[PDB]
């Protein structure tokens, strides 16, 4: 029951930022992340 | 330290199982191997001559007839090498641009602490560690990333004594009842003391300013000096 | 990006001739490699496009209330009322460049191109999807500052973000607030001067237009080489075959292969080299997006001339435009 | 920037000969293609500077 | 408050003279006069 499907791509998760003239978001905790990068030399 | 050790665990586990990751370096090796194969396969091309093999034209023809055949294989093999060398010269400039990039990222991310956004990988840049690869380099970039945000009301400035006040470093927030000063990148609230803040002008001009009292931390150091004082006076009235 | 192309090499040299195809085989895989090299070019136009625009993983939308402290993004935010949800300034930029086709359904230079196996291919991301990534990049900026680049999006009042901005250029945050109506009016006046400029002048987009102009011209040159003799008795392939016998054709056809095939290797060299010019321009544009649009740059003159506050991206045909906002 | 160069493709290939120049017409636009390639470089040397 | 200190006044080529305020000083001074008034009133009884 697998088959090739074709679709208009979704670009990512759609969002609306909780903006207002007197609202801020400040982070109480943080993640330390390590990302690989690969380059030709 | 635990989150760093954990995320290096995630690096090992990532590259442990999946093939696709090193596809950039595989693509450089694959183009170089492909072009050498493609160049070799041009030794099979006739170019209208009675063989691909030079020595067969020389096994069967004399000087007068062979030159009309050999000059074909010269013309087409020279053109095949003129192509391969144009391709490899062009490709080589891609590798040069990458080698200048890999040195620039070494320079600012490994030997330094870059303030270029999304250059040394995603997050705010802490540091990076180099690793070799066949014909490449791998950077392990370490980054601070904010995780757990909380909605606060916020104010550009505070009015305490007609004077307008601003954080020296950070921002003002309200937890919904009390105003505090905190650093822009991590929630750590403090009392809006006259040490956290500086002043400019008066509260007529600042759009969206509000009312809140500002603590001078010298005031009760003197008001305790005043109750120390007024008891030395009460004592001195007794003799 | 530049225009995607592909070239049916066997159609270009040998348009509907079995003979010319059988003789083209005598040079082995020369067409194959050309197909592979234009393929290498064409893949990397979508890489170039995706690196410049997909610098976010969320499609941020502005709130419906424009409570931004006086700054008037209505000229760079989406117009909802147009089907292309582009900005005011984008709809100027898309008028200024007049593309000779993009692959929008053929069912003139480009009739000749099609009949010689030369085909313009459609890009992976449509001008609407590019406008959407651009809308997200902008809508994040005016609600979330630099934080939407560096991690999860964090809201902030726009006038508060601009205070931190002013700190970034070595100016103290009271200086903004004590002049906020002026700073809004200057920004609004400046956005107005970009409109009044781009609407009026015929010389602005020369940088993009010259790329497009060469893509058109190189295809037109590669068409026109089919009219050469190369010392054969005709440039028309069938005027050889319908005049001469098999043996006598092979001289003439080998002359046309000797010409046409060099005509393709020349073009595919030019295209490759050109591609290295554009790959650098795209890698630069993605860098400016990262540091000027997702960030604020302490690099001098990197984000336009002056002490950098912020940048807003806008899309254009085969390109991007940066509105760089600066304190002078 | 490097030295700007430009070429008379007839004077390089067929220098002081009509006879060769006719045999070159058979190849068509290639000389102008080369000229443009060199005129492109030559503008960019001023631009780089 | 605005300024930090290093060295005595010879070493800096092109040094100048300008009265530098201490915002702690009049705060202890207006307190010295209040206190002075206290002292005096304690003389009256
Ligand atoms: C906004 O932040 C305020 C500071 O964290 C917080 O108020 C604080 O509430 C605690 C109790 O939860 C108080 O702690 C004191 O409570 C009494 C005071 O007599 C004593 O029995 C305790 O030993 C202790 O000293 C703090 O005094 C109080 N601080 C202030 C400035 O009021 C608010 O509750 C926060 N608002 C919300 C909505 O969460
Ligand atoms: C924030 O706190 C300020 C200080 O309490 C407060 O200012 C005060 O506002 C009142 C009401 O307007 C004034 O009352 C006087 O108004 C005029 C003179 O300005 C007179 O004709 C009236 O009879 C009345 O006496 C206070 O004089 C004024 N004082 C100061 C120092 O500001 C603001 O109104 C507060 N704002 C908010 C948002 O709460
Ligand atoms: C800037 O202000 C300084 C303080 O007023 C001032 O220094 C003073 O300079 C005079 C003149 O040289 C000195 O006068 C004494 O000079 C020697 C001892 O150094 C004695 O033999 C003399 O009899 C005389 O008493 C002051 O002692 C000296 N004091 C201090 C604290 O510096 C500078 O001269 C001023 N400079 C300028 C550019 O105006
Ligand atoms: C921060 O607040 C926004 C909305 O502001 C609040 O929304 C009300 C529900 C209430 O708390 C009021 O006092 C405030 O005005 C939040 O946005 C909501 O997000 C949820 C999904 O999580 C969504 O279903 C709602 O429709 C959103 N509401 C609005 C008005 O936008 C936001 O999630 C809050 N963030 C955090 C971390 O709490
Ligand atoms: C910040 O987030 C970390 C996780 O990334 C929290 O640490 C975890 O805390 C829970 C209990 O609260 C434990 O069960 C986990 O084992 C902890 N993990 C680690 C890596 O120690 C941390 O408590 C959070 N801190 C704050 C202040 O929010
Ligand atoms: C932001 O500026 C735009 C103009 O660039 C304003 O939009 C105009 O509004 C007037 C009055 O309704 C209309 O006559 C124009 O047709 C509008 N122009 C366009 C292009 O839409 C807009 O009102 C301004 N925003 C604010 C908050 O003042
Ligand atoms: C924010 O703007 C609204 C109008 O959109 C206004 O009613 C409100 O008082 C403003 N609040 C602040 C803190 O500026
Ligand atoms: C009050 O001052 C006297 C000296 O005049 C001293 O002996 C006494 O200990 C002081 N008492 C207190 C409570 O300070
Ligand atoms: C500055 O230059 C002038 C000459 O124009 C000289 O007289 C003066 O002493 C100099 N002062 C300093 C501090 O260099
Ligand atoms: C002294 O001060 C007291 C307050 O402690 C006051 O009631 C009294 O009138 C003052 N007397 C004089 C003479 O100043």
């Amino acid at each position: 029951s697998q088959s090739i499907i074709a679709y208009t791509m979704s670009l990512g998760a759609e969002n609306s930022v909780a903006y207002s003239n007197n609202s801020i978001a400040i982070p109480t905790n943080f993640t330390i992340s390590v990302t690989t990068e690969i380059l030709p030399v | 330290a635990n989150q760093f050790n954990s995320a290096i665990g995630k690096i090992q586990d990532s590259l442990s199982s999946t093939a696709s990751a090193l596809g950039k370096l595989q693509n450089v090796v694959n183009q170089n191997a492909q072009a050498l194969n493609t160049l070799v396969k041009q030794l099979s091309s006739n170019f209208g001559a009675i063989s691909s093999v030079l020595n067969d034209i020389l096994s069967r023809l004399d000087k007068v007839e062979a030159e009309v055949q050999i000059d074909r294989l010269i013309t087409g093999r020279l053109q095949s090498l003129q192509t391969y060398v144009t391709q490899q010269l062009i490709r080589a400039a891609e590798i040069r641009a990458s080698a200048n990039l890999a040195a620039t990222k070494m320079s600012e991310c490994v030997l330094g602490q870059s303030k270029r956004v999304d250059f040394c990988g995603k997050g705010y840049h802490l540091m990076s560690f180099p690793q070799s690869a066949p014909h490449g380099v791998v950077f392990l970039h370490v980054t601070y990333v904010p995780a757990q945000e909380k909605n606060f009301t916020t104010a550009p400035a505070i009015c305490h004594d007609g004077k307008a006040h601003f954080p020296r470093e950070g921002v003002f927030v309200s937890n919904g009842t009390h105003w505090f000063v905190t650093q822009r990148n991590f929630y750590e609230p403090q009392i809006i003391t006259t040490d956290n803040t500086f002043v400019s002008g008066n509260c007529d001009v600042v759009i969206g300013i509000v009312n809140n009292t500002v603590y001078d931390p010298l005031q009760p150091e003197l008001d305790s000096f005043k109750e120390e004082l007024d008891k030395y006076f009460k004592n001195h009235t007794s003799p | 990006s530049m225009t995607k192309t592909s070239v049916d090499c066997t159609m270009y040299i040998c348009g509907d001739s079995t003979e010319c195809s059988n003789l083209l085989l005598q040079y082995g895989s020369f067409c194959t490699q050309l197909n592979r090299a234009l393929t290498g070019i064409a893949v990397e136009q979508d890489k170039n496009t995706q690196e410049v625009f997909a610098q976010v993983k969320q499609i941020y939308k502005t709130p419906p209330i424009k409570d931004f402290g006086g700054f008037n993004f209505s000229q760079i935010l989406p117009d909802p009322s147009k089907p292309s949800k582009r900005s005011f300034i984008e709809d100027l930029l898309f008028n200024k460049v007049t593309l000779a086709d993009a692959g929008f359904i053929k069912q003139d230079l480009i009739c000749a191109q099609k009949f010689n196996g030369l085909t313009v291919l459609p890009p992976l991301l449509t001008d609407e999807m590019i406008a959407q990534y651009t809308s997200a990049l902008l809508a994040g900026t005016i609600t979330s500052g630099w934080t939407f680049g560096a991690g999860a999006a964090l809201q902030i009042p726009f006038a508060m973000q601009m205070a931190y901005r002013f700190n970034g250029i070595g100016v103290t945050q009271n200086v903004l607030y004590e002049n906020q109506k002026l700073i809004a009016n200057q920004f609004n006046s400046a956005i107005g001067k970009i409109q009044d400029s781009l609407s009026s002048t015929a010389s602005a987009l020369g940088k993009l237009q010259n790329v497009v102009n060469q893509n058109a011209q190189a295809l037109n040159t590669l068409v026109k080489q089919l009219s050469s003799n190369f010392g054969a008795i005709s440039s028309v392939l069938n005027d050889i075959l319908s005049r001469l016998d098999k043996v006598e054709a092979e001289v003439q056809i080998d002359r046309l292969i000797t010409g046409r095939l060099q005509s393709l290797q020349t073009y595919v060299t030019q295209q490759l080299i050109r591609a290295a010019e554009i790959r650098a321009s795209a890698n630069l544009a993605a860098t400016k997006m990262s540091e000027c649009v997702l960030g604020q740059s302490k690099r001098v003159d990197f984000c336009g001339k002056g002490y950098h506050l912020m940048s807003f991206p806008q899309s254009a045909p085969h390109g991007v435009v940066f509105l760089h906002v600066t304190y002078v």
